[PDB]
């Protein structure tokens, strides 16, 4: 089977601060249907993309879903939060998933088309199954992450555009920018933020970051989730080798 | 106290077989009907085989697990025997022949095959967990007693109920039935025991050296057949068409290849058994719901 974890308040708790505190809004937490409501609510007029913005973010916050055999837990245990469903399990990828090829097997079995083998009715065989496809399905996203992230990366090798950027973390060390047009996050250390890093101040009870830019002298204030013009930069750096995206607000 | 078997019962029942008869009117291969009651209590099963009649009551209670095994919980089955069931029975003869291989057969077909969960007996590692108990009384035998007792145990366990048990540090917290529902047991297979008895219709040294084998078996012999038997098979199966113990404890030479007839043929056995023992649990549990939704209504 495979189930989903129902995620934790402290993962909201941060989300909901800076949610109350910004756009004065929140998230309910109080079940699947009440989340969902209220994720749906949070919507900026001004700006469309606001909404996707909270959705991307609050799905960071949400508890990773395993496979599991249904003699290691309990029956209410089976839930899956992210689809309020009591049951679940993957059967229709046997291909590209060899855990619908142990499902494929056990209806098999389930219908008296043939005998399920041994080695899928044995719960010590069942623990280090689910234990394995588990770890390959974490490996799987991420080097599938990372394959989109050097490859963009080449796109933006030697290439420089104004692209519409959202603040997605604010600290007093610098920013961090997410642009959804190449889909990476990049920082931009208080060095290269602004002028003056001794006269920036950082308050945590709005996230907000208030200093004056390298190319003017008006005190600005950084809020959260706010829309900004980023200038793209993509350089390799010297001691890691790693493509990294160097942004420059504006 | 001896059972007198007359030379003419012995012959005309031995001379029967000869002619594809059985006193009962079953067939060779003819499993008994199988009949399974359940008490009020949860873990209180009877199971009824012809004339043969068994009980089982399932009770757990709180208890610290072995040292060796911090993880796992205590289950014993007790089958001890009485005058009940007959006078040929001797009282807490617990050492007799077939008394131990009787309670031979039970514990390799449950305990030691891993029928219970007992992993999810454990409550606090190493400290606290529960001691589940199937004891077995033996009402009225006419036979059959390896077959009975055994669907008795594993009907009993299926059907068996333990109280929700929450735990803070040392203390332990038993939640009544009422307060909260209680927590049925973890059952990693079914077994079923069906027991050969195999009749030498001829003389020993055409058991030995005899060309054509002409040994004839039947399948869950009635206490008459029982007595004039000249080897006993004990085989355990389950759905999943493994075999979870064979014991033929010595008795009558038989034919390797009808030995594997028998394993087959029980096969079939215990398939109808265990599908019928589900159903039971099914209409069980329906009929304690619609109970509780007419308690409930005009309440």
């Amino acid at each position: 089977l495979r189930r989903h974890a129902a995620p934790p308040s402290t993962n909201f708790e941060i989300l909901n601060e800076m949610l109350n505190t910004r756009k004065n809004m929140s998230i309910s937490l109080e079940s699947s249907k009440a989340l969902a409501d209220s994720l749906d609510r949070c919507v900026d007029p001004e700006d469309p993309y606001f909404n996707t913005l909270v959705r991307i973010m609050s799905t960071r916050c949400m508890m990773a879903a395993q496979y599991f055999y249904s003699g290691a837990y309990s029956y209410p245990d089976f839930r899956h939060y992210g689809l309020a469903v009591d049951i679940y399990t993957h059967f229709t990828s046997p291909i590209r998933r060899y855990c619908d090829v142990v499902a494929h097997r056990q209806l098999a079995g389930a219908i008296g088309y043939e005998p399920l083998s041994l080695t899928h009715r044995d719960k010590n065989k069942m623990d280090m199954i689910c234990r394995n496809i588990n770890r390959k399905h974490r490996n799987a996203q991420f080097a599938g992450r990372a394959s989109i992230e050097y490859y963009v990366g080449q796109v933006m090798r030697n290439n420089e555009s104004t692209e519409t950027g959202y603040v997605i973390k604010v600290f007093n060390n610098g920013i961090v920018v997410l642009v959804p047009k190449f889909g990476v996050e990049g920082l931009i250390r208080l060095d290269n933020l602004t002028e003056d890093p001794n006269s920036a101040a950082f308050d945590e009870v709005e996230y907000k970051l208030t200093f004056v830019p390298t190319n003017s002298d008006k005190p600005r204030d950084v809020y959260v989730f706010d829309k900004v013009e980023v200038q793209v930069r993509s350089v390799m750096d010297p001691i890691t080798s790693k493509r990294k995206a160097e942004l420059l607000l504006k | 106290k001896d059972i007198e078997i007359s030379a003419s019962e012995s012959k005309f029942i031995l001379e029967a077989l000869r002619q594809n008869y059985r006193l009962d009117g079953r067939s060779f291969d003819q499993f008994r009907d199988v009949e399974i009651t359940f008490g009020k209590e949860f873990g209180d099963v009877s199971v009824k085989m012809g004339n043969t009649k068994v009980h089982c009551r399932i009770s757990c209670q709180i208890a610290q697990p072995y040292e060796d095994r911090p993880f796992e919980g205590l289950f014993v089955i007790s089958t001890e025997i009485s005058p009940m069931a007959g006078s040929q029975f001797e009282n807490g003869n617990i050492t007799g022949e077939d008394e131990v291989l009787c309670s031979r057969i039970i514990e390799k077909s449950v305990r030691r095959s891993g029928a219970l969960d007992v992993e999810g007996l454990c409550i606090v590692a190493g400290s606290k967990c529960w001691a589940v108990r199937a004891d077995v009384h033996f009402l009225d035998c006419d036979g059959g007693f390896i077959d009975a007792s055994c669907i008795a145990v594993m009907a009993g366990l299926m059907h068996f109920k333990k109280p929700d048990i929450t735990v803070h540090g040392e203390q332990i917290i038993v939640h009544p039935v009422n307060e909260r529902e209680p927590v049925p047991l973890g059952i990693l297979h079914i077994p079923i025991c069906v027991t050969f008895s195999f009749f030498n219709p001829q003389d020993t040294e055409e058991n030995i050296k005899g060309e054509t084998n002409s040994e004839i078996s039947i399948i869950d012999a009635t206490l008459k057949e029982e007595l004039l038997r000249d080897g006993v098979l004990t085989v355990t199966l389950n759905k999943n068409r493994e075999v979870v113990q064979v014991s033929k404890a010595g008795g009558l030479p038989m034919d390797a290849l009808t030995l594997m007839k028998c394993c087959h043929e029980a096969y079939s056995i215990i398939e109808k058994i265990t599908d019928q023992i589900l159903q039971l649990l099914k209409e069980d549990s329906e009929k304690r719901n619609k109970y509780a939704a007419m308690l409930t209504s005009e309440n």
